[PDB]
């Protein structure tokens, strides 16, 4: 019944601050030192430091001192870890975790929050383009054709893909998005079907995007040459 | 910073196989060593704390050894929910730090790709940009080289690649190279081909197009 | 190793 709850995702620019929050359920919350750890996207782990939420002690990691603070509310049992003078470098995914702190020193990270996620970056919100990934004749393999769609040019994450309001699944593959030199995201969904029945099914990738609050469905089908 | 140096970076392995994790630590650090389990989406999970003592949840075949520096974790008789990432992490003095992880990933039969090349659709052409997409799907192993020839010109730095993660049905990968140009370059070549080399492939399979046809 | 201070 231990559980660290965070706050939700956050998206930001460069030199601002953000301000995470991870509040602890089920075990007494000034009983334990409380670290915080980051990911960058397929990174590593990095430590950014741990509070005493007891006293306020903290101590914090060398390369992050005078930039990311500590602190406790112990009135709901919240920690709180704010990252400031922000740069694009700083985008991961940032945890809070409480340490067993037997004897009242680190062993070992046994309850950890879910996770907040920060992005920073200069670019603005902005809806994707999606285009389709239309099935030819020519790429026929075996009985299978592949087809999909291209989503394209949206920031932040996330987006969500789906095939023919979910009713399609098998065969699908929705690849992780790529952050583009351009710093705007662009992923593909694709999907392997009976090359046999192209003339006649239907194929709609609906895409959403909350951030922008757009919502697209984009009909795939076969290139027909006159 | 004391440097946590895991070994190996990446392994193979069958349900049933016994695993063995190093970690080797740039100073010495007494059994103030711990050891985590991640998986894809969600924090880690400590396993093993004090270097060798068990943390209560986790299952008997889990086992670790090392006092100083030279620390190891095995995995007795792998289990299909063991397939994850393993890091070590010291507390003996400050900055906290973390190994650079041993992925775990299960190994199967060789499966070759299918290809697929899908040029830039006129929608996306008439906004001043071109990508081309090529998709490798469904196979094992990992390694895959994928090389962009335009006019049997080799492309270098004009693509991004994206890679799911093993499936948890099949055991295989797919992938997915996308090469981006502006319009001005994409229309400057007719001949678009992807090259895709792998275990499974006798010799490279080409997949092309014309632009415009 | 490293410590943070008492708790009660």
């Amino acid at each position: 019944q231990k559980v660290l709850v965070q706050s939700g995702a956050e998206v930001k620019k460069p030199g601002a601050s953000v301000k995470v929050s991870c509040r602890a359920f089920g075990y007494t919350f000034t009983g334990n030192a409380l670290h915080w750890v980051r990911q960058a996207p397929g990174q590593g782990l990095e430590w950014l430091g741990w509070i005493n939420p007891h006293s306020g002690d903290t101590f914090t990691s060398q390369k992050f001192q005078g930039r990311v603070y500590m602190t406790r509310d112990k009135s709901i049992n919240t920690a709180f870890l704010d990252v400031t003078r922000l740069t694009s470098d700083d985008t991961g995914i940032y945890y809070c975790a409480r340490d067993k702190y037997y004897g009242n020193e680190a062993v070992g990270m046994d309850v950890w929050g879910q996770g907040t996620s920060v992005t920073v970056s200069s670019a603005s919100t902005k809806g994707p383009s999606v285009f389709p990934l239309a099935p030819s004749s020519k790429s026929t393999s075996g009985g299978t054709a592949a087809l999909g769609c291209l989503v394209k040019d949206y920031f932040p994450e996330p987006v969500t893909v789906s095939w023919n309001s979910g009713a399609l699944t098998s065969g699908v593959h929705t690849f992780p998005a790529v952050l583009q030199s351009s710093g705007l995201y662009s992923l593909s969904s694709v999907v392997t079907v009976p090359s046999s029945s192209l003339g006649t099914q239907t194929y709609i990738c609906n895409v959403n995007h909350k951030p922008s609050n757009t919502k697209v469905d984009k009909k795939v089908e076969p290139k027909s040459c006159d | 910073d004391i440097q946590l140096t895991q070994s190996p970076s990446f392994l193979s392995a069958s349900v049933g196989d016994r695993v063995t994790i190093t970690c080797r630590a740039s100073q010495g650090v007494r059994n103030e060593l711990a050891w985590y389990q991640q998986k894809p989406g969600k924090a880690p999970n400590l396993l093993i704390y004090y270097a060798s003592t068990l943390q209560s949840g986790v299952p008997s075949r889990f086992s670790a050894s090392g006092s100083g520096t030279h620390f190891t974790l095995t995995v007795s008789s792998l289990q299909p929910e063991d397939f994850a990432t393993y890091f070590c992490q010291h507390m003996s003095s400050y900055p906290l730090t973390f190994g650079g992880g041993t992925k775990v990933e299960i190994k199967r039969t060789v499966a070759a790709p299918s290809v697929f090349i899908f040029p830039p659709s006129d929608e996306q052409l008439k906004s001043g940009t071109a990508s081309v997409v090529c998709l490798l799907n469904n196979f094992y192993p990992r390694e895959a080289k994928v090389q962009w020839k335009v006019d049997n010109a080799l492309q270098s730095g004009n693509s991004q690649e994206s890679v799911t993660e093993q499936d948890s049905k099949d055991s295989t990968y797919s992938l997915s190279s996308t090469l981006t140009l502006s319009k001005a370059d994409y229309e400057k070549h007719k001949v678009y081909a992807c090259e895709v080399t792998h275990q499974g492939l006798s010799s490279p399979v080409t997949k092309s197009f014309n632009r415009g046809e | 190793a490293v410590g943070i201070g008492a708790v009660f």
